[PDB]
RNA sequence: CUCGAUGUCGGCUCGUCGCAUCCUGGGGCUGGAGUCGGUCCCAAGGGUUGGGCUGUUCGCCCAUUAAAGCGGCACGCGAGCUGGGUUCAGAACGUCGUGAGACAGUUCGGUCCCUAUCCGCUGCGCGCGGAGGAAUCUUGAGAAGGGCUGUCUUUAGUACGAGAGGACCGAGACGGACUGACCUCUGGUGUGCCAGUUGUUCUGCCAAGAGCAUGGCUGGUUGGCUACGUCGGGUUGUGAUAACCGCUGAAAGCAUCUAAGCGGGAAGCACGCUUCAAGAUAAGGGUUCCCACAGGAGUGUUCCUGGUAAGGUCCCCGAGAGAUGAUCGGGUUGAUAGGCCAGACGUGGACGCAUCGUAAGGUGUGGAGCUGACUGGUACUAAUAGACCGAGGACUUUCA
RNA sequence: GUAGCGAAAUUCCUUGUCGGGUAAGUUCCGACCUGCACGAAUGGAGUAACGAUUUCCCUACUGUCUCCACCAUGAACUCGG
RNA sequence: CCCUAAACCGACACUGGUGGAUAGGUAGAGUAUACCGAGGCGAUCGAGUGAAUCGUGGUGAAGGAACUCGGCAAAAUGCCC
RNA sequence: GUCCGAACCCACUUCAGUUGAAAAUGGAGGGGAUGAGUUGUGGAUAGGGGUGAAAGGCCAAUCAAACACCGUGAUAGCUGG
């Protein structure tokens, strides 16, 4: 019902760019170290966005040391700073799911209006 | 619009699927046609979706519609007789009532037939 | 499995009458000029219509 | 998740390059290990010159699941190749480094020494 | 013997929170609106101690005349639903009397009893666990089979209680020690943290935690 | 006992029971510094792993675990599965026999079936009864389920001990296994949805599409279902006890846990928690509604017909329900479903047009078009119209 | 009882012993000879190639399995014959 | 008149067996396979319904033989240069 | 008596069937597929005999001696009535 609705509306927020699966996207986390706190980046690929009110959530993707590491973030968690856009990506898929298997020149991806 | 939930007519899937279309399309055809209770209520969701959609009249939306139907003839009665009667309705272009049933297998049967009156 | 032994006339029959089907319930039809009994929610095989005295739609050409 | 008969790649310079998984250590009947969990290991390929040989069973810990890591606070992180990293009987590596990306559930207040030798902590 | 505080709810949904440690929280929304005490039980005349809840949004024309004459004797407007909650203060409720969300705070445990889901009839690997056989190695037509179901010539008989196929569901499930996450009484809303029986739109007891906490 | 057939090893599945207890609980004696141990009692509530070898049982071994118990049930369980072993016909080796052949010697190969009648059992209905007919909410005689456990932190380096070493009794945190519900998250599915694409046929052709090839094949994917997912659970306790520890105390001037009596005392017993439950024919209880109908026979009215009240069913639209019955909701005084309108999810840039490119194609118009289940509206379509059942002051007796 | 071969389709004892392979190997692969009860046309010992033969191992690969879930269908199920 | 069959051999108007001739298009090496032609058929009980279950197909996270007497079945591999 | 692979011939594995569609088959794979190949028509060999790339195989759907009739109402210390 809308009743959820009005309810998520008090988690969701209003600072989150716009921004598609293809773009490259640093996303300041927010990471808690015993009594310290600092806020890491984790720099890639948004590869997926799974939609939806407050459950929305996407993923990005890093290439770091030979290994690619995928973190999923919801997007409105409270743990996110702030999501920054670099490149905004050409593709032609909603899932870039194929860039896991894709290294090298064959893994970049173009930019929008090129 | 929404699937079957149970096993399929005609014993497949893809038979279904061109059994709804040709029932449609003789509907479209007839005006009326006495199609069995369950044939007659899967069928019309989708006629009425492809009425909706012959209400307003582009060449876009003929081969939207074309594309199922696929016989020019009936599409040309859809746009321009069915689609035309219906431009006041919200929905509801075809009624669907009971007959009986079949002696040979006791199918209960049913005609579906688009509205013929005009709403205003 | 076979069956073991010949059943009895009594459990037979408790088993056997309960094989059986209901009437059909029948309405009047509305129509004023046609009275006959159709199926509910049906249209009058005789008159060939159906709903109440004032709508009073043809279904069936009969 | 690691169970039983995984092989796994090797974040160490000890010399061993893959390992299978004999057991996860947590208690009786338990099927997977995840980031952070202890397993006894095999060592079926190492590089010729090092200070572990082929064959031998040691324990390691689980850094870098392919499956999915869920977090408290609702994120998710996953890599791309099952990773272990040998102990020294406890809680130490016996290597002396660490390769590629390591979870941070390793940095629950257990694998300190690993946190610190990670190259990078994600 | 236990005072347990109760009241009557609609399962609306899931969503989810974050809590003040940043966690991320299911929670169940229950639109536990507003009950009214159509009857109370008391030693002297009934036996034991329970106060009836009505709630419940219902037709005119779809409440008979028994129902009525018991909500005109209650001096409310009917209700749809009418459950008892089984507490030893029904005394302190009067007749009439207005029930809402707010009967529970920010923190307290409850346990929520509903309907579950229906599954219709069930195989036994579904509706017991059930180990079946291989899906090879020669398995002849009993992949989903119960196996053996007894002994041999003692007892030449299967035992009472042993698990076989059935009808799965809809049946009266408590699920305990619920955290209530937040209560919004102004609109009867009712956010608890966790999975409740039962399907949307179904009727939820949220009761005061039997076992008071973990 | 069975030869007008009682199918014979091990595993799989599903359990159930005994206790001669492997772990967890309790206690004596030793002890034993502590830490641990080992032994005689109690105790069956729960738990009691995954692999290598062999057809194996057994057994050995690897890695764990609080522990990897022993047995019964036709050496439980082939109208449940397995056929590797055994015990058919083929063949070979060794040994034996002149030979046909033989071998609890070995080796390779090697048919089974069953639509469940009765009891049994898991589920689900129909009927009748519950002394009037109904509607709702219930009590609980009784029944079932549930009952596992680790590591770490702290008490405390305290007690103990010459040192090294290292507690009991309590407190807290985090797990494993098991399990209930559940779909917000993650994962899987996807005969719907969107998209791409090969071959081919077709819609006259272009354009735009359609059929078939496993949904032709690929890339995704809401809803639903689900676990690999996330929430919860075991308990904190009470009573009477087991072994055992006692108090007072004789018989027997003492003593003695006992003969009178009282107290402690375990995961066991019965509760506590969860669930079913008045066919509990002992058929319960509260609250509420409907009412003294009609016509016949009659032999105290009796009893049989008939129309109703409260109420319910049939029928129709459905799903939160479901094999079918059933259940729940709605039925025009109506949002029950479909359609329609809008939104969200999903896909990812439709057709057309403009422009660029020789062309395949690129860009723009434009997060476009399409679109199911989810959400909100809206009577446009179908829930027409009607029947049928259902008390009568409700048997009798005594009380007040 | 020679050449050769030998715990072998033959070895009872027996899972012989040692060695290799496995984290763990009654099978296997190479050896030993103590051949219960090998052995030279009922041929001995080998052998490239061949085998829907038997046996062991590695790799790839997977619902074989941990641990199953979901989809569509022919029966099953309801109605008529 | 039937004749790779409902008419023959199988007790049947039986998913079996039955010799020879003709045998087009596109993709293809092909008489394989896919979709079509000439031509012929819609198959000789149906209508429904998301039960368990059996059969027949399909997909699958992480792991990858831990399954099992045994990799049984499946998956992977697959064509031309 | 080459290789891959349809027709054709075969029958290795598996599943289904097992009161079957079928008194031996069907689905999925599998072997041969210029040869000791396969197949049509007609013919020859006959029961202590046939034929057998040999399994006591086959000789009209049960062959360690076919089928039919006859001796014949065989015999049975056995079982039944
Ligand atoms: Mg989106
Ligand atoms: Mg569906
Ligand atoms: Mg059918
Ligand atoms: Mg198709
Ligand atoms: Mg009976
Ligand atoms: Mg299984
Ligand atoms: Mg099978
Ligand atoms: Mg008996
Ligand atoms: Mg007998
Ligand atoms: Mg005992
Ligand atoms: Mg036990
Ligand atoms: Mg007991
Ligand atoms: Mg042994
Ligand atoms: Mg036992
Ligand atoms: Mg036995
Ligand atoms: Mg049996
Ligand atoms: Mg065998
Ligand atoms: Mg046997
Ligand atoms: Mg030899
Ligand atoms: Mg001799
Ligand atoms: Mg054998
Ligand atoms: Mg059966
Ligand atoms: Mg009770
Ligand atoms: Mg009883
Ligand atoms: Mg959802
Ligand atoms: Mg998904
Ligand atoms: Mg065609
Ligand atoms: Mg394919
Ligand atoms: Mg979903
Ligand atoms: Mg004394
Ligand atoms: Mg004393
Ligand atoms: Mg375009
Ligand atoms: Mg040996
Ligand atoms: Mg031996
Ligand atoms: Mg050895
Ligand atoms: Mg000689
Ligand atoms: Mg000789
Ligand atoms: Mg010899
Ligand atoms: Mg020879
Ligand atoms: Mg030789
Ligand atoms: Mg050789
Ligand atoms: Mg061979
Ligand atoms: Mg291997
Ligand atoms: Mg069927
Ligand atoms: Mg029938
Ligand atoms: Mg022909
Ligand atoms: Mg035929
Ligand atoms: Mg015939
Ligand atoms: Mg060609
Ligand atoms: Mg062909
Ligand atoms: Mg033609
Ligand atoms: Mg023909
Ligand atoms: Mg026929
Ligand atoms: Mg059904
Ligand atoms: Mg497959
Ligand atoms: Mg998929
Ligand atoms: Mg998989
Ligand atoms: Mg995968
Ligand atoms: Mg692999
Ligand atoms: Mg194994
Ligand atoms: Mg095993
Ligand atoms: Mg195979
Ligand atoms: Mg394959
Ligand atoms: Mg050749
Ligand atoms: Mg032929
Ligand atoms: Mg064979
Ligand atoms: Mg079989
Ligand atoms: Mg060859
Ligand atoms: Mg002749
Ligand atoms: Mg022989
Ligand atoms: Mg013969
Ligand atoms: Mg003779
Ligand atoms: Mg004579
Ligand atoms: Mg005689
Ligand atoms: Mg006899
Ligand atoms: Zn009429």
């Amino acid at each position: 019902s809308n009743i959820i609705d009005e309810i998520d509306k008090a988690s969701m927020r209003d600072d989150i760019p716009e921004f598609r699966p293809g773009d490259s996207v640093k996303v300041h986390v927010k990471v808690v170290e015993g009594s310290r706190t600092r806020v890491q980046v984790f720099s890639g690929i948004v590869i997926s966005r799974t939609g939806g009110g407050v459950q929305e959530s996407f993923t990005v993707r890093k290439l770091s040391f030979g290994t690619g590491v995928e973190r999923t973030f919801p997007l409105h968690s409270p743990i996110i700073d702030k999501i920054e856009v670099d490149r905004h990506g050409a593709v032609r898929r909603a899932k870039l799911y194929y860039l896991r298997g894709r290294r090298g020149k064959a893994a970049k991806i173009k930019e929008r209006g090129s | 619009p929404k699937p079957t939930k149970g096993p399929r007519l005609g014993g497949s899937p893809a038979h279904e699927r061109i059994i709804l279309r040709n029932l449609a399309s003789q509907l479209f055809e007839h005006g009326r046609v006495v199609t069995t209770v369950t044939k007659a209520k899967r069928v019309r969701p989708l006629a009425e979706k492809l009425i909706n959609r012959a209400k307003t009249d582009t060449v876009a939306n003929r081969r939207f519609v074309n594309r199922t139907i696929t016989d020019r003839g009936i599409v040309h009665i859809l746009f321009t007789e069915i689609g035309p009667r219906m431009e006041g309705r919200d929905g509801g272009y075809t009624r669907v009532t009971r007959i009986g049933i079949r002696k040979g297998d006791n199918a209960p049967m049913a005609v579906i037939e688009v509205i013929s009156d005009k709403v205003a | 499995a076979v069956p073991k032994r010949k059943m009895s006339r009594s459990n037979t029959r408790h088993r056997r009458s309960q094989w059986k089907t209901v009437a059909t319930k029948l309405v009047t039809c509305a129509n004023p000029a046609c009275g006959e009994k159709h199926l509910p929610h049906t249209a009058c095989p005789s008159c060939g219509g159906y709903g109440p005295r004032g709508d009073r739609r043809q279904v069936v050409e009969a | 998740m690691i169970q039983q008969e995984t092989r796994l790649k090797v974040a160490d310079n000890t010399g061993a390059k893959e390992l299978l998984c004999i057991r996860v250590l947590g208690g009786s009947k338990r099927r997977y290990a995840y980031l952070g969990d202890t397993i006894v290991c095999t060592v079926k390929d190492a590089i010729p010159g090092g200070n572990v040989k082929k064959g031998e069973v040691v324990k390691a810990v689980v850094v870098r699941t392919v499956k999915s890591h869920r977090r408290p606070d609702g994120s998710y992180i996953k890599f791309d190749e099952n990773a272990a990293v040998l102990l020294k009987g406890d809680g130490e590596p016996r290597g002396t480094r660490i390769f590629g990306p390591i979870a941070r559930e390793l940095r629950e207040k257990k694998f300190m020494r690993i946190v610190s030798l990670a190259p990078e902590v994600i | 013997e236990r005072t347990v505080k109760g009241v009557l709810g609609t399962k609306l949904g899931m969503t989810q929170l974050w809590d003040e440690h940043n966690r991320l929280v299911p929670v169940t929304v229950i639109q536990a609106g507003p009950c009214v005490v159509t009857q109370v039980r008391t030693p002297e005349t009934d036996g034991y101690s329970a106060v009836q809840l009505g709630y419940g949004a219902v037709k005119a024309k779809n409440v008979t005349k028994p129902e009525a004459g018991h909500f005109e004797k209650a001096g409310v407007t009917p209700r749809r639903h009418l459950v008892e909650l089984r507490t030893a203060d029904a005394s302190e409720y009067t007749l009439g009397q207005e029930i809402a969300a707010d009967v529970f705070s920010e923190s307290d445990f409850v346990d929520v009893t509903g309907t579950s889901k229906g599954k219709g009839t069930a195989g036994v690997m579904k509706r017991h666990g059930f180990g079946g056989l291989r899906a090879t190695h020669g398995v002849h037509r009993k992949h989903r089979s119960p196996g053996s179901i007894g002994g041999c010539s003692t007892p030449g008989k299967v035992i009472k209680g042993l698990r076989m196929a059935g009808r799965m569901g809809v049946e009266r499930v408590t699920v305990q020690n619920l955290q209530v996450h937040s209560v919004d009484a102004e609109r009867g809303i009712m956010l608890v943290r966790g999975a409740v029986p039962g399907p949307k739109g179904s009727l939820l007891v949220v009761r005061s935690a039997a076992k008071k906490a973990a």
